[PDB]
RNA sequence: UGGGCACUCUAAGUUGACUGCCGGUGACAAACCGGAGGAAGGUGGGGAUGACGUCAAAUCAUCAUGCCCCUUAUGAUUUGGGCUACACACGUGCUACAAUGGACAAUACAAAGGGCAGCGAAACCGCGAGGUCAAGCAAAUCCCAUAAAGUUGUUCUCAGUUCGGAUUGUAGUCUGCAACUCGACUACAUGAAGCUGGAAUCGCUAGUAAUCGUAGAUCAGCAUGCUACGGUGAAUACGU
């Protein structure tokens, strides 16, 4: 009972020398289905670790 | 309600027989209509008989009444569940 | 801390001073003329200096547990007289003469979709 | 040596008074640009300005009565196009080809009974 | 993108008619 | 010297009002031609059915139309006139002197 | 209507980018009948993107309804058991009428706070051919390729 | 009924909160005018025979 | 404002719009499309105006009435109660779910109508509903009457929130013999469901739809309803 879950606002990270995410946009509403891609190395799992 | 700058509004008759036998030995049951009159300090001790339409209910003036109306405490309607 | 409520953080004073049962935003901003803060500052951000001077007031009214059951007792002798009122509440009805057999449902539950 | 004319639009009534001079529109002690409030209505009260191609020759000098804001920057435009074919009547014919010497009729409508506005009727259930 | 030149294309087509087909022997 | 004109009907509201100010013009005394004032019109929609049909209205309504007239040099001969009765039963005039 | 065809309604251009692609955009912002509050929103957003981008406020606002522009569409019939969607081209004044709404009620539906910038941020996402307002000239335009099938029923 | 109920509106009751119109020609209490002291049905049925001075209909 | 009738307003008279005219498709002959004088051009825009009949439609309760009933009542007079009853299902509306919004400050622009034992100013008093004095006006003069949208600003920054204003306890103001069953308003506290709607369904072709405010009749008192009035004002009509 909403619109928004979650939000980026110009979100960066950085693994000491690897620049992961540089400033993006990112939204999940309410009673949706989201299937992220890319490859091995690409910060799929360290997105879900910013949620 | 009513105001500050005109009192409370007793009935003019609902006083006199109650204040006739204001130094008297017992209490019978004034039979009234004016269900309209506020209750004074005075009433309290009373059981009037007021009309609730058809037949004169009985209720016992105490000192938690003593800023209400005369038929607050006569039910008017009639509602056992549907 | 102000009260028994500990009205929030990362608020205007005036704000947060609505959030205590028994004042609203009337009693809020003009209870900064006994103390004087400017009513516009953060919560995060000022000392005891009216602090406590503002919990010198909250305590002139009557608040939150001094009112509640003040109210449940108001609302108590009407069913202890057995006036009109109060078998309206010791039934589960609108009191005043909102009538009922069409919207009554803040007083009533949700709906009872019955048999036609 | 200043020219005439009135000119209404939509239940407002404004008179204007060409003189001669420099761009400037004043109307009811103030500078219009106080008395509107959109650069709209602005740009083309002074419509009759750039078909006749006279740009900037005339102080302008209204006098509103009546209306809002669209009808009195509208019966003005109606009034300094019909207070330049009195000053050079043969100017006439292209001031009323960008349909300029239109009164504009188009008022505002009686309410019907049994509906709710001019022509608005209420809900229809059947059953 | 889709390419929208189908315009170009979907008019050749279009006159391929329902009765067209019923006259024209080969 | 001050006096005005009233009537449902404009037609006995100008042959009443331009018929006698020359009545003034008769003698010594010039008038002021006849002001006409904002006139009005009341209204009245009621329910055409004598039952249940709202939404079927009917309108009707009653003006009454005003008229102004004020001479400017009286004589002792030009307010003699004025009771010279002859307005057609409708009209209703307001003379104040 | 039956009886023939009528004209449209010619709006005069704006004071200042001397477009009525601008006047006409006002009209599909205005809202309940308040002109007052939708040219906060359009002037408001020729210089909340004039500072993104660095050319004209006006080729990037008109290069921003030019990718949206449908070219092909779908309309209806029906056969007796179905129903059959066929595509038709698209008039050129049509084209103007869609790209002027795909625009800007695809603008209420954006994460932004104040509709200066969410119609900010779809002049400039929607001028790199991407985002809401210009996948439908692709929803709508697959639309009439499914249907390059059923093009013979047309009118 | 009528005819007994209209004899207790001509006569002054007690107070004043107590005088309701009730049309003067028929007696009906029920959409009556001041001005005329006549309801929604003789209003119409008496402003049509013209015996009601400076009324038509109105046509704006 | 002394003085003026110009400007515009008021409202009597009288102008004006007829396919008159002018091109060219029609020789069925009417008409049709375009053009130019014009403020408006093709029954200008809107109203009143509702044929023969249909429905044994609605109305014996507004009124009148043939036939049949009652007549110490089925008639008549009062006080009080009822039409305001509430497991529930339906028709018409209103208020919102916010950022094209809340709030609280400066600042403009309409019309159409009501007003005598009735509008009721300015002053004072009240946080406010409103109170006491009281001018003027039977009203193009005076009063109701601030139009609210709008516009320039400070501000709050996506949360059932400063959103929303139901429901209650309190303390008051007015009208009335009297607001108890059962009136409108205002102060403080209370802070309900509601994040844009299932199946299906409705209005509207231009100054109309949408929003915004004012005003009247009933009326002591009480409207979100009905009959009016103007400000801002779109989107679309390929076709059949
Ligand atoms: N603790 C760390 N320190 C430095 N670099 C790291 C660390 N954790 C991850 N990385 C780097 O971040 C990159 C992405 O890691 P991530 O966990 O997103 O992989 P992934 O996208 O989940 O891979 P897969 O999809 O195969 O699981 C890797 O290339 C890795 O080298
Ligand atoms: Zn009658």
């Amino acid at each position: 009972k909403s619109h928004y879950l979650v939000r980026f606002e110009n979100v960066s990270f950085s693994y000491k020398s690897r620049e992961i995410f540089k400033d993006t946009y990112f939204e999940i509403k309410r009673n949706q289905t989201v299937i992220i891609e890319g490859k091995n190395g690409s910060g799929k799992s360290t997105l879900i670790q910013l949620i | 309600a009513r105001s500050i700058k005109k009192g409370p509004f007793v009935d003019e008759h609902l006083m006199k027989k109650v204040e006739a036998q204001e130094g008297s030995e017992k209490k019978q049951v004034i039979k009234t209509w004016s269900r309209r009159s506020t209750i004074f300090p005075n009433f309290i001790g009373h059981t009037f008989a007021v009309y609730d339409g058809r037949k004169h209910v009985p209720v016992y003036v105490t000192e938690d009444m003593v800023g209400h109306k005369l038929g607050e405490f006569a039910p008017t309607r009639t509602f056992k569940g549907h | 801390r102000i009260a028994g409520v500990d009205i929030p953080r990362e608020k205007r004073v005036v704000i947060s001073l609505t959030y205590i049962y028994g004042i609203g935003t009337s009693t809020a901003q003009k209870i900064l003329e006994e103390a004087n803060v400017s009513a516009d500052t953060r919560v995060k951000d000022l000392t005891d200096d009216e602090l406590g001077r503002i919990r010198e007031v909250v305590d002139g009214y009557k608040v939150e547990g001094d009112l509640r059951r003040e109210t449940n007792l108001n609302i108590k002798r009407l069913m202890e007289i057995s006036s009109y009122r109060g078998i309206r509440h010791r039934r589960g009805l609108p009191v005043r003469g909102q009538k009922t057999k069409n919207n009554a449902r803040t007083r009533k539950g949700p709906v009872k979709t019955v048999a036609n | 040596v200043e020219y005439r004319g009135t000119g209404r639009r939509k239940n407002s009534v404004a008179r204007v008074r060409l003189v001669p001079g420099e761009g400037n529109i004043t109307v009811n002690n103030r500078d219009v640009r106080e008395y509107l409030p959109f650069e709209s209505l602005i740009l083309d009260l002074n419509q009759p300005f750039d078909v006749t191609e006279t740009k900037g020759n005339y102080d302008v000098l209204v006098n509103v009565h009546g209306g809002g804001f669209t009808g009195q920057a509208q019966a003005i435009r109606h009034g300094i196009a019909r207070a330049l074919l009195e000053a050079d009547p043969e100017y006439r014919g292209s001031l009323k080809r960008a349909g300029l010497l239109t009164r504009d009729p188009r008022m505002k409508e009686r309410k019907k009974p049994g509906l709710k506005a001019a022509r608005r009727s209420p809900q229809f259930s059947k059953r | 993108p889709i390419d929208a030149e189908s315009m170009k294309d979907e008019l050749k087509i279009l006159e391929q008619y329902t009765d067209e087909r019923n006259k024209e022997t080969d | 010297i001050r006096i005005r004109l009233k009537a449902y009907d404009h037609r006995v509201i100008d042959q009443s009002a331009e018929k006698i100010v020359e009545t003034a013009k008769r003698s010594g005394a010039d008038v002021s031609g006849p002001i006409p004032l904002p006139t009005e019109k009341s209204v009245y929609t009621i329910i055409r059915a004598v039952h249940k049909y709202k939404d079927s209205r009917e309108q009707f309504e009653q003006r009454t139309h005003k008229r102004l007239i004020d001479i400017v040099n009286p004589t002792p001969k030009t307010v003699d006139a004025l009771m010279g009765l002859n307005l057609p039963s409708g009209v209703d005039i307001e003379i104040k002197l | 209507p039956r009886k023939g065809s009528v004209p449209k309604r010619d709006v005069l251009p704006d004071p200042i980018h001397n477009s009525k692609l601008v006047t006409k955009l006002i009209n599909k912002i205005m809202l309940d009948g308040k002109r007052g509050t939708a040219q906060r929103i359009l002037y408001s957003a020729f210089d909340l993107v004039e500072q993104r981008s660095g050319r004209d406020a006006l080729e990037v606002f008109e290069e921003a309804i030019n990718n949206i522009m449908p070219v092909l569409e779908v309309k209806a019939r029906r056969v007796g058991g179905s129903n059959y969607q066929v595509p038709v081209e698209v008039r050129p004044e049509r084209r103007t009428t869609l790209g002027l709404r795909w625009l800007v009620n695809y603008a209420r539906l954006r994460g932004e706070k104040t509709m200066e910038d969410r119609l900010a941020n779809e002049i400039l996402d929607a001028a790199n051919n991407t985002g809401g307002a210009v996948k439908k000239r692709e929803d709508t335009h697959k639309m009439a390729e499914a249907n390059k099938a059923f093009a013979h029923y047309r009118w | 009924a009528k005819t007994s109920m209209v004899a207790k509106q001509q006569k002054k009751q007690k107070y004043a909160v107590r005088e309701y119109t009730r049309c003067e020609r028929c007696g009906r209490p029920h959409s009556v005018y001041r001005k005329f002291k006549l309801c929604r049905i003789c209003f119409r049925e008496l402003a049509y025979k013209g015996q009601i001075p400076g009324v038509r209909k109105a046509s704006w």
